[PDB]
RNA sequence: GCCCGGAUAGCUCAGUCGGUAGAGCAGGGGAUUGAAAAUCCCCGUGUCCUUGGUUCGAUUCCGAGUCCGGGCACCA
RNA sequence: AAUUGAAGAGUUUGAUCAUGGCUCAGAUUGAACGCUGGCGGCAGGCCUAACACAUGCAAGUCGAACGGUAACAGGAAGAAGCUUGCUUCUUUGCUGACGAGUGGCGGACGGGUGAGUAAUGUCUGGGAAACUGCCUGAUGGAGGGGGAUAACUACUGGAAACGGUAGCUAAUACCGCAUAACGUCGCAAGACCAAAGAGGGGGACCUUCGGGCCUCUUGCCAUCGGAUGUGCCCAGAUGGGAUUAGCUAGUAGGUGGGGUAACGGCUCACCUAGGCGACGAUCCCUAGCUGGUCUGAGAGGAUGACCAGCCACACUGGAACUGAGACACGGUCCAGACUCCUACGGGAGGCAGCAGUGGGGAAUAUUGCACAAUGGGCGCAAGCCUGAUGCAGCCAUGCCGCGUGUAUGAAGAAGGCCUUCGGGUUGUAAAGUACUUUCAGCGGGGAGGAAGGGAGUAAAGUUAAUACCUUUGCUCAUUGACGUUACCCGCAGAAGAAGCACCGGCUAACUCCGUGCCAGCAGCCGCGGUAAUACGGAGGGUGCAAGCGUUAAUCGGAAUUACUGGGCGUAAAGCGCACGCAGGCGGUUUGUUAAGUCAGAUGUGAAAUCCCCGGGCUCAACCUGGGAACUGCAUCUGAUACUGGCAA
């Protein structure tokens, strides 16, 4: 196929993040409706994004929805994600593409224990830019309620390695904005304008050896295995054989096709959210969390040097100290693997809020980076946030 | 199926109605003689045979009949009436 | 395809002087002949009927450097050709290109000559040939391509050939490194100490 | 319609054409009445490369066997005067 | 039923395996063998001889 | 991507609504014997899948990961 | 020149010879699996679910049949601004060309799969009651008119699909009339039956200035042929089951009518009551058939994937139309199942075409390039179309070749293992030294497949013609997917390239250590019980080699289905015995016949493959010329000893 894509406009891996019942799905339909008058037309509705029949009664994003829009400035791609605890992993792996993103704050909700870590995940997952939209604007007659919470909001950004005080904070109501109210509609038009500004053009690494984080695989009728996710490093042309390397029994696969939201792209570059057809690869010999690497470029590792911060119980994380043998799940941008904690001599009991240093033997191999940003999570709340030191 | 030569359908289906019309007037003149045989009309059938002799022959030339069927009619039908004649 | 292994160990199990390491040191001497094919090569072998045939086949193959699948094809050909089955086998194994180069003297050992054949050096009828499995037809001549003529290996080796038999069915000019092939190889003119009588019987079963 | 055409046998990159008489409603190597000669296109300069049994060809030309262009040109290759 | 060749197999209730022909002659009722090194029935642990069968790879070191 | 059951000494399971883990079938170690059956003298051999928390103390209370089985989703 | 071709061993027993099974030693495959893996060449690549399928493409073509021009580019009338001929632009089918439409041809070939089928098929040899578009030969014709119709308009149903009504016009579309013969009918006389014109070039004539006229090309129509393709009949042959023995009622034949291109129960009306059946019918189970492939000394056995002929199906069941040809893969209509769209009234759909997808599964490829070659289609031609085909990519799947180096070298080292700790072994092996560079890798050159066609010109034909058109030369620009080609050259450094099984006997090849009827091995015999060459590891050796092993499967061995080529007193096996139909065989003399028999020749036995002798890929595999062979069958001419036939 549908309209072979043109390499015209600059792009930013944008998206939506936040917390349950803030209106992220409904507002995303309004954004594509506000920009429908500007250039072309998307207007991907509430049903268009919570596509699953269970997702309409459940009403939450139990599985992410990606819709692209295009300003009359440059090209973009919007990634809707959840803000709910048990379904936060859909957001976690989807978080890594966001160079810039959107945070949603309803006037009757403000900051949440999930809202707190969604921001923590950001820099640890590789998202250093976050635009904040105080939604549910028409909820109280107290404009100053939005003002005092925003003070806590900029501080929420402030406390977790983000100079969130200079972030543009527009206030609107997306219920009325999508229903056609021209008053609320102009607010989001002003927020999209800040994205052709403030959070700048990203340093795309298309001049490096090929690498692509596995977001998810599909089972397309008449095509087969379509591994999806924007390219991390370098450029890839249709016919460049590579090897799918990660946790399982790695093997060579020949890239025989790539497309962008069903827009035929010949030679893909690093960053564009595109799907990749894999030649002769079953929907068994694949996994979410592995990575598409150039032929024998990086062999994954298990044991590695690590510098890890244990969150304070005050910051809503790990609420008690622990022993050597603790088992959390380590997230390397798309990865979901349980790491075996091995803290060296000097320390044994690490209390909540400890700047400590230790190494981890991983249950299986995985694409390691000596400076790989990664958040340590235990089911329930973000317990850790660190980075990899060196491969051993 | 959508084929460029789907005309061959409408080219022949239209040609069918043209072909069935001529093949019918052929066989009516054939049964015209037999009615005379069912009445024993030795000369009426003769005229009726002389009536369709060119009719059975013109259809033989138009690609409809392979002229042998047209021949067997002229063969046996005469043999039907001159036997009674 | 080539054995590329210990080229004197073969002479110990076979117990025969096969000239694998003919070269400079004429008589090998550094092999402790007949009594050390391996670690327990001090025992006395009874060598049964299947053993004598299989050892007879391995005697010939180790000489010409031909592997089983290729050698079986020669037995396949030796059967369909006119004459004597085991003798047509030696008619084929002798007409080999690298075998002729050894017989012409270009190269000390057989394996060395094969390398002269393998590297576009040896040329027959003015047509450069690399396949050592080339079959030499009667009334042919063999030489060396000018770019690889008399370069430290062909010279010394040709002098060594004068310290041997110097076969009948062929003769080299040896002044311009120019060989000349004549009539087909005869059973009498060849080895005559290795036997093919037991070889014909080996593939028979 | 009978025809005198090539058949294309041989191997990959080394064609060997069989000038043969067959029915036009057959394959390139289908049912043929009788073969009359052959034509090796890459037999440039060597012992033998082409033969056309012109008498038996004349038996079919009299019948009306349509000769193909590639075959027709080769009758002019084996000229009565050359 | 099939005999499981090798020293130290790792099967369980379901565990998908592979079968090849051949009886064992001493276990009355067995006519097949399992292929160690095929599907879910992994290879034998640390064998340095005759590893074509039993599916053990060449030593890394 | 999500929702349940099995993950309890070799095998099969009882035991919980906090209170220092069992049974059955197993097989086995010593005396005789060429060696055993047989008989005598003695027997649990456990990471309760792993890891951690609510504490005087967790199989058991609540989670999370992995594996196995069984159901639904999603379709560049 | 053309079958030069055959091996056994283990195991019942205290021991032997037998009989008699079981198993191994070889080859081979449309193979899968494990380990491993350097290259090239050539072949092969869904045997399971004939399971369901997204998207692209797989069959179009002709303006030299015709009405048209909706496009595009020149041209013409005009218009427009201004550099008044520089641009702009409405008309204008007037040319080149070309959507949509009528019409002709093709769509029935090619390509795919093997479900069905035990005879409606195939192989083989004959036969007669047949037709045959396109091609080709010969003889003749090829006159004169008419009525509609799509395209196109106007209106309009409907979501879409698809249409509905009235006018408009053509044709090589259709239809009479004339005209007919070696055509059909008939014994004949007599009776009756056809059609289409286009395009090019042109002196003179003739112009209502569209053209008629002269002439060439090509097509149209008729009859008889030939060639080819197809249809049909008959004989033989063409799986296993008798624990399937009787079967059939358009069934067997006849008479008459009809029907097919062709004969006929092919179909009916009536009559006769047969026909098939132990030399296997009916019914059951399985299966595409054949040339061939594998094995085999041969005879045979198994099998028939690739390649080639035939047959059969085209989502399932069924039917007919058009047409030369189909009861039609990318056609029609009906019904059913399954999918998709829907405005829910109703429609669209068929990968057993190439690719590709999900699933099934031990398991099998890319949603590649090109019409350059060969062939097919249409057309005057140029060309246009062609998932045919030609090539490329993928996989060691197989077959063949090459390479991972050569020579030299004794501290006869180190380290390992054994040990009579003397020493041996690894082992000229390594290192060290002197050399070489194949293939890879990098940097440059470079054949062959390409024949033609076009343009132009010249000459020979043709004709009124120096024109047109056909043929034979000549000149020029060239037409290649493969292709960063085959091959050649040059550069570099021992440089990137050795595994795998087995080692008790069978069967080639050994010890030590660790485990002690445990763990485990195994194709048979069988090993393991505290000193294992059979277990696991180590060293050593053996075999094969970019392959090695394991499994499955056929043949071999297996003279364990014995035709070639076995047995039956006790090893398995003589009906309990007798009479006897069918069936098999038959003493001896003569004659005659010549079916069985032999000799010869003829027709045929498709090509390929098998085999023999050569040629070409550096070699081989492979490709390929000629030949032999195709062991057979039918006829014809003889011989007629042997058998059978008739007679004495
Ligand atoms: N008053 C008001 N209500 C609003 C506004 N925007 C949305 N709502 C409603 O809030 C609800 C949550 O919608 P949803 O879009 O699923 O939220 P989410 O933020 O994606 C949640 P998850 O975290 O699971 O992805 C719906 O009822 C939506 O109609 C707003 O601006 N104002
Ligand atoms: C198909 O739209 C891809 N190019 C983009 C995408 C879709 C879904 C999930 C991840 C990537």
């Amino acid at each position: 196929s549908k309209e072979k894509f043109e390499r015209t406009k600059p792009h930013v891996n944008v998206g939506t993040i936040g917390h349950v019942d803030h209106g992220k799905t409904t507002l995303t339909a309004a954004i594509t409706t506000v920009l429908a008058k500007t250039y072309g037309g998307a207007a991907r509705a509430f049903d268009q994004i919570d596509n699953a029949p269970e997702e309409k009664a459940r009403g939450i994003t139990i599985n992410t929805s990606h819709v692209e829009y295009d300003t009359p400035t440059r090209h973009y791609a919007h990634v809707d994600c959840p803000g709910h605890a048990d379904y936060v992993k859909n957001m976690i792996t989807g978080a890594a593409q966001m160079d810039g993103a959107i945070l949603v704050v309803a006037a009757t909700d403000g900051p949440m224990p999930q809202t707190r870590e969604h921001i923590l995940l950001g820099r640890q997952v590789g998202v250093p830019y976050i635009i904040v939209f105080l939604n549910k604007c028409d909820m109280v007659d107290d404009e100053e309620l939005l003002e005092l919470v925003e003070m806590e909001v900029r501080e929420l950004l402030s406390q977790y390695d983000f100079p969130g005080d200079d972030t543009p904070i527009v206030r609107g109501s997306a219920l009325k904005a999508l229903e056609g109210d021209a008053e609320w509609e102009a607010k989001i038009l002003e927020l999209a304008g800040f994205l052709d500004s403030y959070i700048p053009e990203p340093e795309r690494a298309i001049d490096k050896p090929f690498l692509l984080p596995i977001e998810d695989v599909f089972s397309i009728s008449g095509r087969g295995t379509v591994v999806t996710g924007r390219v991390e490093r370098g450029i890839i042309k249709v016919g460049e054989e590579v090897e799918i390397v990660g946790i399982k029994e790695t093997q060579k696969s020949t890239c025989t096709g790539v497309e962008m939201f069903r827009k035929l792209l010949d030679e893909g570059r690093a960053g564009e959210n595109v799907g990749v057809l894999l030649r002769g690869i079953k929907r068994e010999e694949i996994e979410r969390g592995q990575v598409l690497a150039k032929p024998g470029t990086i062999k994954p590792h298990t044991k590695f040097e690590s510098e890890v911060y244990i969150l304070s119980k005050d910051e809503g994380g790990r609420h008690t100290p622990f022993f050597k043998g603790y088992r959390p799940q380590f997230y390397f941008r798309t990865t979901d693997v349980t790491g075996t904690i091995e803290l060296p001599e000097g320390v044994e009991m690490v209390m909540p809020g400890d700047n400590i240093k230790m190494v981890v033997t991983l249950i299986h191999p995985i694409a390691m980076d000596d400076g790989l940003r990664f958040a340590i999570r235990e089911g329930g709340r973000t317990v850790g946030a660190g980075v990899v030191a060196k491969v051993l | 199926n959508i084929k460029s030569a789907k005309k061959r359908a409408i080219q022949s289906e239209k040609a069918r109605k043209h072909n069935a019309s001529r093949r019918s007037m052929m066989r009516t003149f054939i049964k015209k003689v037999y009615a005379a045989i069912e009445a024993g009309d030795k000369a009426a059938a003769q005229k009726a045979f002389n009536e369709m002799q060119p009719i059975v022959d013109r259809q033989a030339a138009k690609g409809l009949i392979h002229k042998n069927k047209a021949a067997r009619h002229k063969a046996n039908l005469t043999a039907q009436i001159n036997k009674l004649a | 395809a080539r054995y590329l292994g210990p080229k004197l160990k073969l002479s110990r199990r076979e117990g025969t002087d096969l000239f694998l390491k003919s070269g400079v040191r004429a008589i090998d001497t550094k092999c402790k002949i007949e009594q050390a094919p391996g670690q327990h090569g001090a025992r006395k072998p009874r060598l049964s009927d299947y053993g004598v045939q299989l050892r007879e086949k391995q005697k010939v193959r180790r000489i010409y450097g031909v592997l089983e699948r290729q050698f079986r094809n020669y037995y396949k050909e030796a059967a369909r050709l006119k004459g004597n089955t085991g003798e047509n086998l030696l008619a084929l194994l002798e007409g080999r290109l690298d075998n002729v180069v050894y017989r012409m003297g270009f190269g000390a050992t057989r394996a060395e000559a094969r390398q002269l054949v393998s590297h576009k050096a040896i040329m027959v009828n003015g047509r450069v040939v690399n396949i050592a499995s080339y079959q030499v037809s009667p009334n042919d001549v063999v030489s060396i391509r000018e770019k690889a003529k008399k370069q430290s290996r062909v010279k010394a080796a040709l002098e060594l050939a004068e310290q041997r038999e110097k076969p009948t069915w062929l003769e080299v000019d040896a002044g311009k490194m120019e060989g000349t092939f004549k009539r087909k190889p005869e059973r009498s003119d060849l080895s005559a100490d290795i036997n093919e009588h037991l070889i014909v019987e080996l593939y028979s079963k | 319609m009978v025809t005198i055409r090539l058949a294309r046998h041989g191997a990959k990159k080394r064609p060997f054409y069989q000038v043969v008489v067959a029915d036009s409603r057959n394959a390139r190597n289908g049912r043929f009445i009788e073969r009359v000669g052959f034509f090796n296109p890459i037999a440039s300069e060597k012992e033998e490369g082409t033969r056309l049994d012109l008498d038996r060809i004349a038996h079919w030309v009299g019948q009306g066997a349509t000769i193909s262009d590639r075959v027709a040109a080769l009758i002019k290759e084996v000229n009565k005067a050359a | 039923t099939s005999y499981i060749g090798g020293e130290g197999h790792n099967l369980q209730e379901h565990s998908v395996i592979l079968i090849r022909g051949g009886r064992v002659k001493d276990l009355p009722g067995v006519r097949y063998h399992t292929v160690r090194g095929a599907l879910d029935c992994s290879g034998v642990k640390d064998r340095k001889q005759a590893r074509s069968k039993y599916g053990v790879k060449r030593p890394k070191a």
